[PDB]
């Protein structure tokens, strides 16, 4: 999931909304 | 932007950055 | 615990702290 | 809602439980 | 709520969510 | 994403979130 | 400036963009 | 102390509350 | 340095880069 | 106290640092 | 005061507390 | 740089205001 995309390995901004309601 | 390792309260604060008023979800089991 | 004040980013602190792994969704008004 | 709630006025740690999954 | 590792600014954070009004005290050496 | 309220250490805190190995500077005014 | 606008009023990430090295 | 109880291991909200004054 | 305006967390953090590793009181009225 | 006068006027790191342990 | 690893956020906060109104620059590539 | 000083290694507060402006 997230910890895996954004932590684990590293995302973007535009990446991190893909977890906005 | 950029990409960066971003790790449990960093990770909340940024999702709280980009989605705001919208509400976001921290699931980090799923 | 004590009660809290919390705004902003600092909600979403809290929340951290408080559901740590199980996660949490954050969900303001409009 | 507990968004608004914590900021104008307070909320409890108790309260917050209610939004984790 | 949840176990999980605090750290550093992380740890004080927690404490003054769970402490407050109360105060707290940070003392790594003891 | 959405538009920002941030004063103080928030507004770095988003600088670094934005520029992230890039840098920035952080320049108020007088 | 920046700083100002983001705190008095509102400021986009966009224009924080604009303060990266 | 703390760090050894809450970094080193893991520690709940109720064990921080230990280090309330 | 320059003078600080800090109010709730964000006091406890400039105690935490001020002291380190000394630790600290945070102690705030009633 | 400290913490009141940080938030309601201003303090220094120097003042800060009389609460160190 | 002291000497400390302060690393991503937590070096730009403690660049925030000591420089202020001075404004700063973070330049990690440099 | 001051990755290299006070993230890789140690630095003071002092030393952090090197990068001040
Ligand atoms: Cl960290
Ligand atoms: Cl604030
Ligand atoms: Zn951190
Ligand atoms: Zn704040």
């Amino acid at each position: 999931g997230i910890v895996e995309q954004c932590c684990t390995s590293i995302c973007s901004l535009y990446q991190l909304e893909n977890y906005c309601n | 932007f950029v990409n960066q390792h971003l790790c449990g309260s960093h990770l909340v604060e940024a999702l709280y950055l980009v989605c705001g008023e919208r509400g976001f979800f921290y699931t980090p089991k799923t």
